[PDB]
RNA sequence: AGCAGAGUGGCGCAGCGGAAGCGUGCUGGGCCCAUAACCCAGAGGUCGAUGGAUCGAAACCAUCCUCUGCUACCA
RNA sequence: CCUUUAACGAGGAUCCAUUGGAGGGCAAGUCUGGUCGCAGCAGCCGCGGUAAUUCCAGCUCCAAUAGCGUAUAUUAAAGUU
RNA sequence: CGGGAAACCAAAGUCUUUGGGUUCCGGGGGGAGUAUGGUUGCAAAGCUGAAACUUAAAGGAAUUGACGGAAGGGCACCACCAGGAGUGGAGCCUGCGGCUUAAUUUGACCAACACGGGAAACCUCACCCGGCCCGGACACGGACAGGAUUGACAGAUUGAUAGCUCUUUCUCGAUUCUGUGGGUGGUGGUGCAUGGCCGUUCUUAGUUGGUGGAGCGAUUUGUCUGGUUAAUUCCGAUAACGAACGAGACUCUGGCAUGCUAACUAGUUACGCGACCCCCGAGCGGUCGGCGUCCCCCAACUUCUUAGAGGGACAAGUGGCGUUCAGCCACCCGAGAUUGAGCAAUAACAGGUCUGUGAUGCCCUUAGAUGUCGGGGCUGCACGCGCGCUACACUGACUGGCUCAGCGUGUGCCUACCCUACGCCGGCAGGCGCGGGUAACCCGUUGAACCCCAUUCGUGAUGGGGAUCGGGGAUUGCAAUUAUUCCCCAUGAACGAGGAAUUCCCAGUAAGUGCGGGUCAUAAGCUUGCGUUGAUUAAGUCCCUGCCCUUUGUACACACCGCCCG
RNA sequence: ACACCAUGG
């Protein structure tokens, strides 16, 4: 039960990198949508959530412990 | 030394101790010899002997025997007089010797 | 240089051939609420060195060395 | 100078009362911060060693008041000449 | 009489109602009867005799305690005597000091030291070394629905599969985040700020007020000369009378009932029996008998077991000793003439506990935490000490055989585990398989050990003793290395009764001996209870250590561990 | 008919 001494590195947490909100769709024409990244074929997922464009990887943020495609 | 004195603040000993160094107008000293009336002859670790007085706080609570390291606070107006502020144990005295605090003329 | 005395436990010593202890000091216990006094146990020995006698010695004999007192005091 | 008199001359913020004290003797606070047997207080007894009614200050209160405190000489208290 | 602060005083009286005459002499405590001057003396010394300085008390009488190497009366195996077993010596276990260490967390010094249920592998856990987290209410303000904010795959990184951080960018949705106040938690500090609890003074007989009496008062009597008692228990005496607490009474427990109540979750006897077995008896072997925890009874009963109600012992009877009182000794009868514990006063201690607590004041820390995971420690070893276990053998060790207990506990809610029968397998620890028990129902008729009866050893550190160490096999667990515990072969240390000292004990007691509960996933050399075998010595005293009551002394009151002189 | 028995954070 004695006081703490000056550290060497201490730093708390990352800063939640501030990406733009939503640019996952592009139009060829109004009412003719295109999708850059594929929607994940998952049952628990409602088929409306997207995947990371992580070339050499495909990562679904919902299933945070499985379902990653390696190409 | 044993006695019926269970009264009084019973036990003021621990295996932990923390150092205290010099300040403004405050030197170390070595007890030269014992006198009466609570007085004392000392010797500042550089110069004068500077006969000392054991202050009201130390009386019969922390004993001072001859030839030990002490920390005394000098008087500004007078010179030959001072008041014993703190006592340094053997391990802490050797520690000060290691940190180069006391000119190594007196040993433990 | 000589005479006399002594050489044994850290120190003072005892020990008239069948052979290592005393007093003090040192360290730890006891006693006491505690300290001294007092009680107990422990540790520490080329018995000055070298030969000889003796069935066998620390002791007796011979040589040498080292301390102490007293005279000698000595190109 | 006083007195007699014109003309000016008050709203309380200034035309702003101080000197000592608040444990007891001895009238008046166990209110709040700071120091921690130090600094200091205290005529006397006594306060201060980390939860100070006595120290340093703020607020409040007590005493006498244009006065009040201190050192000394002396008188009463002293039926202690 | 009266006086006085009182002790005391017919004088120390006739004193604020103060005046019979007269000589000497004092003015807080020291410095000091000192320095100096004078005078006397042979000398030693006598007489007269200051001051500077210093200090808040010195002192008197009486009271209440504590103390006494003071006296009187009593008392206790935490006292002795007479003894027993010992402890101190040896090896090991465990606690405390010291040393060492990153840390070896810490409290406590008769009334600490096998104590904190403290037998710590993780946890516990407070210590040391690293790493995540918020589980920071609430108020206000700030940013914020192209949006506050959450969580995470892969490579690097890390003890780590902690999105901890870094590269990359999906996902969640107002629950957050930033800042200022304010809370919160703490096995953080202070037990000398406290509550409560406990320990101890203190196991003895001690304590207190109301009205009355004595004193100016603190105080005192009641609460006692004497006898008696384990006892301030009684008898009595009596300026006291009438009361309260503690003691006693009280509760549990051990000893006795052939009397009562009544029992297949307890038994006995009887025979209904039936059956096995042996002649072991007359006899034939059958009938009669003998053994049976072999099987039955809608047999009869409660002796043994259970547990309820009552009974029973009161110094009641008899003899002595007692002021013929309170009571004491002995004896008959008897299950017994003196079982053992629980509870316990006024006043107090700077006793222990903030580490039992959602008991608690104040101080400290509060996100780089003093609020969680991984690893190490609490166990380290020149040494000093305490409580204990096993031994030093023949009143023994070993190997077989025989034969007897009692107090208990037992399936768990969160928490996941209980006690075991019997069959098989294995030398052993242990494994597999099937049943009973929430219990007078099953383990269990609890086949306990010492003891008893026979073998081998033979005075030799021996076949006594079992430390230390090598190699192997099991079980609990997430994990056994610094060996958790258990089993097997081997190695085979000190120790031949213990110096000065010192502890506990009076009858089913000391000591020997094993068994349960507590802690317990694993596990007792500890403690708390139970039985079993079962002595020697006493019926006393105040010597030693202390305690209680009276008288006495005191320069003590922080109370003899006091005070105090040079 | 009487050995020794000092001191106190
Ligand atoms: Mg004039
Ligand atoms: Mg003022
Ligand atoms: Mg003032
Ligand atoms: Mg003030
Ligand atoms: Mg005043
Ligand atoms: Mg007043
Ligand atoms: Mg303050
Ligand atoms: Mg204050
Ligand atoms: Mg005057
Ligand atoms: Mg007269
Ligand atoms: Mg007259
Ligand atoms: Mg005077
Ligand atoms: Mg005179
Ligand atoms: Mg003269
Ligand atoms: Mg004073
Ligand atoms: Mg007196
Ligand atoms: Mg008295
Ligand atoms: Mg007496
Ligand atoms: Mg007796
Ligand atoms: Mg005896
Ligand atoms: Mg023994
Ligand atoms: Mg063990
Ligand atoms: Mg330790
Ligand atoms: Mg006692
Ligand atoms: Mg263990
Ligand atoms: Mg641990
Ligand atoms: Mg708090
Ligand atoms: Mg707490
Ligand atoms: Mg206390
Ligand atoms: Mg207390
Ligand atoms: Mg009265
Ligand atoms: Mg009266
Ligand atoms: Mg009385
Ligand atoms: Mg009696
Ligand atoms: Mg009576
Ligand atoms: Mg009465
Ligand atoms: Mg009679
Ligand atoms: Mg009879
Ligand atoms: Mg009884
Ligand atoms: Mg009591
Ligand atoms: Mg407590
Ligand atoms: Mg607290
Ligand atoms: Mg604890
Ligand atoms: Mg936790
Ligand atoms: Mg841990
Ligand atoms: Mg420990
Ligand atoms: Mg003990
Ligand atoms: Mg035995
Ligand atoms: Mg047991
Ligand atoms: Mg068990
Ligand atoms: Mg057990
Ligand atoms: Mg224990
Ligand atoms: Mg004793
Ligand atoms: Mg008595
Ligand atoms: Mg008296
Ligand atoms: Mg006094
Ligand atoms: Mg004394
Ligand atoms: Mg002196
Ligand atoms: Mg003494
Ligand atoms: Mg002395
Ligand atoms: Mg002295
Ligand atoms: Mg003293």
């Amino acid at each position: 039960k004695k006081s703490y001494t000056t550290p060497k590195k201490n730093k708390h947490k990352r800063k939640k990198v501030k990406l733009a909100v939503l640019k996952y769709y592009k139009v060829d024409e109004n009412g003719k949508i295109s999708r850059l990244r594929r929607e994940c074929p998952s049952d628990e997922c409602g088929a409306g959530v997207f995947m990371a464009s992580h070339f050499d990887r495909h990562y679904c943020g919902k299933c945070c412990l499985t379902y990653c495609f390696n190409k | 030394g044993g006695k019926n004195r269970r009264r009084g603040k019973n036990e003021n000993e621990s295996e932990k101790r923390e150092l205290v160094f010099k300040e403004d107008g405050q030197e170390y000293a070595q007890v030269i010899k014992m006198l009466g009336n609570g007085r004392l002859e000392a010797m500042c670790f550089d110069g004068v002997k500077r006969l000392c007085h054991i202050r009201g706080k130390l009386r019969k609570k922390v004993w001072i025997n001859t030839s030990d390291i002490i920390l005394v606070g000098l008087r500004d107006y007078q010179d030959n007089k001072a008041d014993v502020i703190l006592k340094y144990n053997a391990d802490e005295a050797r520690s000060l010797k290691a940190y180069g605090e006391l000119p190594e003329h007196a040993k433990i």
